[PDB]
C-alpha cells in the first residue's frame, strides 16, 4: 500500500526535448530517436538525439573496423561454417604476434599481425572517444570530469595491451581478442605472477570495486528514500540546502555518525570508482616489470 | 624497490584523499552547535575547509560554503531531559509547526527553473504539448485517506518540463480549493488514488501554495514535509 | 554536537520496541532498542575473537584467525577452540548485521523516509549468510564456511575456487561480475557528471539536470535521468550481489564438478556437435 518508487506509476510525455545549445553545433546533431514506453518505467522514453561530428564518425568506424577484424579471423577459424560459428563463438580467438617477434610488426597476418591491426582500431576508437567526452562537456561550459574519470578505465585498458607489452619487450604479452580465452589469460597471468591476492594494488583495486558497488547501493538508496523531498534534483539541493538534504545528512549521521553532504557524496562516487582502475593499472603495470613473484615480494617488502 | 615506494607513496596519497573527502562534506551544517544554538565545544577532528562560490544562474546570486547557518525558522520543540542526547518534545502541532518528521527547510521562496529560465514544473494542463503516455491516468480519480474516507479529487498533475515526469498530483477537496500531493507518496490503483500518509481530516491542513501556477521551492519543502509527517503523526487515524 | 539544522529532527517516536526506553542519542549516534542490540552483539563478539587469539597464540591483527569446525565436524557444535568460538561469533554477527538492519529502520521511522537503505543492506546480510550458513547447511558441514580471518579469509576464496578448476567459468559468476563492473562504470560517470554541472568551467554559472540530459545525449544517444540513475545505481548493485550469493549457493551443490566443463552442453548440441572445423571439431 506505500509505494517504493522504483518503477514509475504514470508517464507523461510532452514534446521531443531537443537539449541545451550553448556552444554546441546544432548542424551535428541528430534528430530525435523513438520514445520507449518500455524504457519509461524505469528511466527516461526518449531516446536521441546523438552528437555526431568528424571525431564521433572516426571513432564508430574504427570500434566498427576493430570489431569486424575480429569477427572475420572468427569466421576463418569456424571454416566460414554458421554452425560452427555459433557453436564455438566463445572459443575463438584473435591472438597477438608470438615472443619471437618481439614488439616488431613483421607477424604473418594469420600469426599476429591480425591482432595488432585490430588493435590499432580499438586505439584509434577508444581514444578518440575520449576526447568526445572532453568536447562535448566543453561545448555545454561544463566541467571535465567525465573525461577525467574516463581516463583512469583507459589507464588499465592502455597498461593491459600497450605500456606493459612494451615495457616486456613483445606484443606476447598483451590480452587476446576472446570470450574465454581473455578469462584464461587472466587466470594465467595471475598463476604467472604468484597470486594476484599478494599484489597490494591488486587486492586495493578489490576494496574499491566492492566499496563502489557498497556506495552506489548506499548512494541508490538514500537517495530514493528521500524522493518525496524532492531529493533527486541534487544540483538545485547542492545550491539551496532543502530537507531532503537534510534527512539523507542526518540518517547517516545517526547510523554510522558519518560527514555527508549532497555534493560531497558525489565526491565519494567519483573516486571510490576512479581507484579502481586506477590502482589497477598500478598493480598490472608493475608484475613482470619490476616484481616477477608478489608471494615473493610479500615476503621481503 | 620500486614496488614499495608505489605502495608506500599510493597510501599517504589516500591519506590526504580521505581528509580532503571528509572536510569537502563539512561544507553545510558546520560548525557543530549544542542543542541550544550556540557553538559546540567540540568541532571535530578536521577544520573547514576553505569557501568555494557556486555562481547561480539566471541572476539568482551565488552560494558561498562554509557560511554562516541558521535556520531563519521558530523551531517549535523543548528539552524533555536536563542532560545532552535526548528527544525535543513539539510544543504544539508538530505537524503546523514543521518539526520531527513533519520538518521544512528556509528554502529561496521562488520556483526552481529549467536551462532556459522557465519554471521546472508547471500543472499539465499549462503545459504545451504534455499529456499521460503510459499507465493509468489518475486525472478525475476520488482521493482516499489512511481512514479510508475520500479527501477530494484529483484535477491535474504538475509535471517536470525539461526531465519529462510526474511530480505532484493537484488534489481539490470539498470547499472547492486545492492542495499538492508528492507523486512519491500517493498510489494509482484503477479506481482510487489512495494516500497512506494522511487521513481524510488532514488534507486541509497541507500548505497551500500563494500562485495556482507554480510552485517555490518553499513551498515545496512545506507540503512534502508536511505529507511525510503524517506517517508518523497520524498514525492514530490509520 | 548537533549540525546546525539538526534540533528539529530529533523528537521522540520511531522505535520498533521499548516506547522511549531508548530513544536518545550518544554524541551524533543515534541509539534505540537495536542500537543496544547491535553493541550486544558486537561487543560479545569481538570479546570472543580476543579470546580466540589468546588460544591461538598471537595479538597481531595480520594474524589472528578463527576457522569453524572441521568437516569431521559436520553440522554440530565443536569445542571452542576447535570451531566453537566460530560458531559462537557467527551467531554474534548475524545478530548484529540483524540488528544494524532494524536500528536503519527505526532511524527511517523517526525522519520520516523511505526504507530503501536498510532493504538494500539486507542484501549484503544475506550474500553473508549464504556463505556462511545457507551454503555450509546444504553441503552438510560448517567446515566449508570462510574463517574470520584478513588474510586467511583471502586463502578460502582462493582455495574454494581452484576447487573447480577456473571459477571464471561459473555462469553465475559472469553475471555478478558484470553488475559490478558496470556498476563501477555507473557510479563513475554518475559522479562526474553532477560533479560537471555543479563546477563547471571557470566563472561560469551552475549547470541544470538539462545540462546533463544534454550531455549524455549527445555523447551516447540517451539519458536515463535524474531519478533514472539512483534507480539504475541501485538494481546494478544489489543485482551484483543477488547473483553473487547465486553463482556460490549453486557451487558444490547442484554443480560441484569443473565449472569450464558446464559449458560443453552448448557445443554438444545435436544439430552442430559433429560438424568439423572450428575450434571443438
Ligand atoms: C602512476 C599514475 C598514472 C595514472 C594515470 C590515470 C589518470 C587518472 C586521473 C583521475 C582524476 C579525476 C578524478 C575526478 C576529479 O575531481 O577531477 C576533476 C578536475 C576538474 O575538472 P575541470 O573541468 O578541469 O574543472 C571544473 C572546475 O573548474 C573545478 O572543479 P572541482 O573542484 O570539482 O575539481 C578540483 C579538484 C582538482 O583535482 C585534481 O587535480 C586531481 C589530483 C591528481 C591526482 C592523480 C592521481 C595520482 C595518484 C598518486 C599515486 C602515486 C603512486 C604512483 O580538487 C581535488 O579533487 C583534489 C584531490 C585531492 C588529492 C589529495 C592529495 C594528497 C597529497 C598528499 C598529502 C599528505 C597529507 C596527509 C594528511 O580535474 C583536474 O583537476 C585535472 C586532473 C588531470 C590528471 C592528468 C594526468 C595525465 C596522465
Ligand atoms: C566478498 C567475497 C569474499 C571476500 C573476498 C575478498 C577479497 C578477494 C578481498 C577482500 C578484501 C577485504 N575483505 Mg573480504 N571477503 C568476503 C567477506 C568479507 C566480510 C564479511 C563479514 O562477509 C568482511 C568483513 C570482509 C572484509 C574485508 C576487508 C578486510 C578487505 C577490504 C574490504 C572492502 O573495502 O570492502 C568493501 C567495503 C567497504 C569500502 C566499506 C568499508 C568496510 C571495511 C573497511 C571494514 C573491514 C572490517 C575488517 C577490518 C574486519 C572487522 C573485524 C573487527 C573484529 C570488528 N570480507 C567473502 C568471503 N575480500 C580485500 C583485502 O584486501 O583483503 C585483505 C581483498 O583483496
Ligand atoms: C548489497 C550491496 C553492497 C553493500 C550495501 C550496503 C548498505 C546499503 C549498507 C551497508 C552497510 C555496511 N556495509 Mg556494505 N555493501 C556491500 C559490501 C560490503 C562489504 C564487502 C566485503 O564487500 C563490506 C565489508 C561492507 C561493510 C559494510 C559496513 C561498513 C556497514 C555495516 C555495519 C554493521 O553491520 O555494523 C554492525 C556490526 C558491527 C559494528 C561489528 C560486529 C563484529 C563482530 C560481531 C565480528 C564479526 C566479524 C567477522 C564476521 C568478519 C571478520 C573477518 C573479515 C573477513 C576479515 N559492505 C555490498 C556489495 N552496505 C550499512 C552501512 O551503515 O553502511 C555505512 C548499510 O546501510
Ligand atoms: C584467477 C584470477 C585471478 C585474478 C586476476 C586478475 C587480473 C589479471 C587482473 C585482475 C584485475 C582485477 N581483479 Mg582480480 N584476480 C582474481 C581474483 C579476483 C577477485 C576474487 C573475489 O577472487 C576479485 C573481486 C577480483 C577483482 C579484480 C578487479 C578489482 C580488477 C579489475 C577492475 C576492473 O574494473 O576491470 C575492468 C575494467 C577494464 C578492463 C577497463 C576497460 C576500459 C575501456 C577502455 C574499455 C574499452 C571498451 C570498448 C572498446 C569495448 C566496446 C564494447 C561496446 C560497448 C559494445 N579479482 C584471481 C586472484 N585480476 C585487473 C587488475 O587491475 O589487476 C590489478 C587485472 O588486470
Ligand atoms: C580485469 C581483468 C580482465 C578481464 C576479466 C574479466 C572477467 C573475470 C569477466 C569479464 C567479463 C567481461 N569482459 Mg573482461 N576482462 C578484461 C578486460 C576486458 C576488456 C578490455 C577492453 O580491456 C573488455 C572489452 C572486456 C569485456 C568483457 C565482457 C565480455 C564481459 C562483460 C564485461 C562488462 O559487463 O563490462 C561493463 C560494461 C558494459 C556492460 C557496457 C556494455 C558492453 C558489453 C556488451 C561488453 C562488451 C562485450 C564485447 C567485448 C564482445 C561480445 C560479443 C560476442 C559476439 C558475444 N574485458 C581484463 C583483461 N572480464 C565477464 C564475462 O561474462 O566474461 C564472459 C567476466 O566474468
Ligand atoms: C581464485 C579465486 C577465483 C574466484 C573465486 C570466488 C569465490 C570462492 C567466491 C568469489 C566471489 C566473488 N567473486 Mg570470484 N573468483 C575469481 C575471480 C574473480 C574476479 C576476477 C577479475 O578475476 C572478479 C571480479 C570476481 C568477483 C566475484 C564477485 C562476483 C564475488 C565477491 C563479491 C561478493 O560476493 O559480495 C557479497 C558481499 C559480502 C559477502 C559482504 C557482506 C558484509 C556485511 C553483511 C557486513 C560486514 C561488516 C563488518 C564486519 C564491518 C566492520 C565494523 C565497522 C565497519 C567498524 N571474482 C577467481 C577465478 N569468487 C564470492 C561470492 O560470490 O560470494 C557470495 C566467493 O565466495
Ligand atoms: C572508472 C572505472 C570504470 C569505467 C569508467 C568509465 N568508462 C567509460 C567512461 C568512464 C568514466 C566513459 O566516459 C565512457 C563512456 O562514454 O561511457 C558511456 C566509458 C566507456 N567504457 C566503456 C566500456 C567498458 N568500461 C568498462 C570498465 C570501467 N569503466 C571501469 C569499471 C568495461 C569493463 C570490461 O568492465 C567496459 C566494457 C564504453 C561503453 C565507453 C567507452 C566507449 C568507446 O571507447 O568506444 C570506442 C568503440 C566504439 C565507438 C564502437 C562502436
Ligand atoms: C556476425 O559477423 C560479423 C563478422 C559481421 C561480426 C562479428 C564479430 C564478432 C563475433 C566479434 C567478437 C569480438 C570479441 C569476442 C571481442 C572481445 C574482446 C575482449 C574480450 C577483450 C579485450 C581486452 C582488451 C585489451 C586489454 C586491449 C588492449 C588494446 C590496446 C591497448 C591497443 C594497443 C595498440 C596496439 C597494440 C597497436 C599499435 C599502435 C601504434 C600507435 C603503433
Ligand atoms: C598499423 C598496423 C600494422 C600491421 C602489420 C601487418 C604486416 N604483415 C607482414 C603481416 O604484412
Ligand atoms: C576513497 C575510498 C576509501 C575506502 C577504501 C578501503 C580500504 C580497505 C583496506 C584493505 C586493503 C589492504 N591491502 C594493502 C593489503 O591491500
Ligand atoms: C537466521 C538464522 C541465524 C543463525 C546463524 C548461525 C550459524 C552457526 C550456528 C552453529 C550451531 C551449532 N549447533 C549445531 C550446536 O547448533
Ligand atoms: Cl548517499
Ligand atoms: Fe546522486
Amino acid at each position: 500500500a506505500e509505494y517504493q518508487n522504483i518503477f514509475s506509476q504514470v508517464q507523461v510525455r510532452g514534446p521531443a526535448d531537443l537539449g541545451m545549445t550553448e556552444d554546441v553545433n546544432l548542424a551535428n546533431r541528430s534528430g530525435v530517436g523513438p520514445f520507449s514506453t518500455l524504457l519509461g518505467w524505469f528511466g527516461n522514453a526518449q531516446l536521441g538525439p546523438i552528437y555526431l561530428g568528424s571525431l564521433g564518425v572516426l571513432s564508430l568506424f574504427s570500434g566498427l573496423m576493430w570489431f569486424f577484424t575480429i569477427g572475420i579471423w572468427f569466421w576463418y577459424q569456424a571454416g566460414w561454417n554458421p554452425a560452427v560459428f555459433l557453436r564455438d563463438l566463445f572459443f575463438f580467438s584473435l591472438e597477438p604476434p608470438a615472443p619471437e617477434y618481439g614488439l616488431s610488426f613483421a607477424a604473418p597476418l594469420k600469426e599476429g599481425g591480425l591482432w595488432l591491426i585490430a588493435s590499432f582500431f580499438m586505439f584509434v576508437a577508444v581514444w578518440s572517444w575520449w576526447g568526445r567526452t572532453y568536447l562535448r562537456a566543453q561545448a555545454l561550459g561544463m566541467g571535465k570530469h567525465t573525461a577525467w574519470a574516463f581516463l583512469s578505465a583507459i589507464w588499465l585498458w592502455m597498461v593491459l595491451g600497450f605500456i606493459r607489452p612494451i615495457l616486456m619487450g613483445s606484443w606476447s604479452e598483451a590480452v587476446p581478442y576472446g570470450i574465454f580465452s581473455h578469462l584464461d589469460w587472466t587466470n594465467n597471468f595471475s598463476l604467472v605472477h604468484g597470486n594476484l591476492f599478494y599484489n597490494p594494488f591488486h587486492d586495493l583495486s578489490i576494496a574499491f570495486l566492492f566499496g563502489s558497488a557498497h556506495l552506489f547501493a548506499m548512494h541508490g538508496a538514500t537517495i530514493l528514500a528521500v524522493s518525496r523531498f524532492g531529493g533527486e534534483r541534487e544540483l538545485e539541493q547542492i545550491a539551496d540546502r532543502g530537507t531532503a538534504a537534510e534527512r539523507a545528512a542526518l540518517f547517516w549521521r545517526w547510523t554510522m555518525g558519518f560527514n555527508w553532504t549532497m555534493e560531497g557524496i558525489h565526491r565519494w562516487a567519483i573516486w571510490m570508482a576512479v581507484l579502481v582502475t586506477l590502482t589497477g593499472g598500478i598493480g598490472i603495470l608493475l608484475s613482470g616489470t619490476v616484481v616477477d613473484n608478489w608471494y615473493v615480494w610479500g615476503q621481503n617488502h | 624497490d620500486l614496488a614499495s615506494l608505489a605502495i608506500y607513496s599510493f597510501w599517504i596519497f589516500l591519506a590526504g584523499l580521505i581528509y580532503y573527502l571528509q572536510t569537502e562534506n563539512m561544507r553545510e551544517g558546520y560548525p557543530l552547535e549544542n542543542e541550544d544554538g550556540t557553538p559546540a565545544a567540540n568541532q571535530g577532528p578536521f577544520p573547514l575547509p576553505k569557501p568555494k562560490t557556486f555562481i547561480l544562474p539566471h541572476g539568482r546570486g551565488t552560494l558561498t560554503v562554509p557560511g554562516p547557518e541558521s535556520e531563519d525558522r521558530p523551531i517549535a520543540l523543548a528539552r524533555t531531559a536536563v542532560s545532552e542526547g535526548f528527544p525535543h518534545a513539539p510544543t504544539g502541532d508538530p505537524m503546523k509547526d514543521g518539526v520531527g518528521p513533519a520538518s521544512w527547510v528556509a528554502r529561496r521562496d521562488l520556483p526552481e527553473l529549467d536551462g532556459h529560465g522557465h519554471n521546472k514544473i508547471k500543472p499539465m494542463k499549462a503545459a504545451a504539448g504534455f499529456h499521460v503516455s503510459a499507465g493509468k491516468n489518475p486525472i478525475g480519480l476520488p482521493v482516499r485517506g489512511c481512514d479510508l474516507e475520500i479527501a477530494g479529487k484529483v484535477v491535474d498533475i504538475w509535471v517536470d518540463i525539461p526531465e519529462q515526469m510526474a511530480r505532484f498530483l493537484e488534489v481539490e477537496l470539498k470547499d472547492g480549493s486545492t492542495r499538492l500531493l508528492p507523486m512519491q507518496m500517493v498510489k494509482v490503483q484503477s479506481n482510487r488514488v489512495h494516500v497512506n500518509a494522511l487521513s481524510s481530516d488532514l488534507f486541509a491542513g497541507i500548505p497551500t501554495i500563494k500562485s495556482p501556477t507554480e510552485v517555490t521551492l518553499l513551498e515545496e519543502d512545506k507540503i512534502c514535509g508536511y505529507v511525510a509527517g503524517g506517517l508518523m503523526y497520524a498514525a492514530p487515524k490509520r | 554536537a548537533l549540525l546546525s539544522f539538526e534540533r528539529k529532527y530529533r523528537v521522540p517516536g520511531g522505535t520498533l520496541v521499548g516506547g522511549n526506553l531508548f530513544d536518545f542519542w550518544v554524541g551524533p549516534f543515534y541509539v534505540g532498542f537495536f542500537g543496544v542490540a547491535t553493541f550486544f552483539f558486537a561487543a560479545l563478539g569481538i570479546i570472543l575473537i580476543a579470546w580466540s587469539a589468546v588460544l591461538q597464540g598471537t595479538w597481531n591483527p595480520q594474524l589472528i584467525s578463527v576457522y569453524p569446525p572441521a568437516l569431521e565436524y559436520g553440522l554440530g557444535g565443536a569445542p571452542l577452540a576447535k570451531g566453537g568460538l566460530w560458531q559462537i561469533i557467527t551467531i554474534c554477527a548475524t545478530g548484529a548485521f540483524v540488528s544494524w538492519a532494524l536500528r536503519e529502520v527505526e532511524i527511517c521511522r523517526k525522519l520520516g523516509i523511505g526504507y530503501h537503505i536498510p532493504f538494500a543492506f539486507a542484501f549484503a546480510i544475506l550474500a553473508y549468510l549464504t556463505l556462511v550458513l545457507f551454503r555450509p547447511v546444504m553441503m552438510g558441514a560448517w567446515g566449508y564456511a570462510f574463517p574470520y580471518g584478513i588474510w586467511t579469509h583471502l586463502d578460502w576464496v582462493s582455495n574454494t575456487g581452484y576447487t573447480y578448476g577456473n571459477f571464471h567459468y561459473n555462469p553465475a559468476h559472469m553475471i555478478a561480475i558484470s553488475f559490478f563492473y558496470t556498476n563501477a562504470l555507473a557510479l563513475a560517470l554518475h559522479g562526474a557528471l553532477v560533479l560537471s554541472a555543479a563546477n563547471p568551467e571557470k566563472g561560469k554559472e551552475m549547470r541544470t539536470p538539462d545540462h546533463e540530459d544534454t550531455f549524455f545525449r549527445d555523447l551516447v544517444g540517451y539519458s536515463i535521468g535524474t531519478l533514472g540513475i539512483h534507480r539504475l545505481g541501485l538494481l546494478l548493485s544489489l543485482s551484483a550481489v543477488f547473483f553473487s550469493a547465486l553463482c556460490m549457493i549453486i557451487t558444490g551443490t547442484i554443480w560441484f564438478d569443473q565449472w569450464v566443463d558446464w559449458w560443453q552442453w552448448w557445443v554438444k548440441l545435436p544439430w552442430w556437435a559433429n560438424i568439423p572445423g572450428g575450434i571443438n571439431g
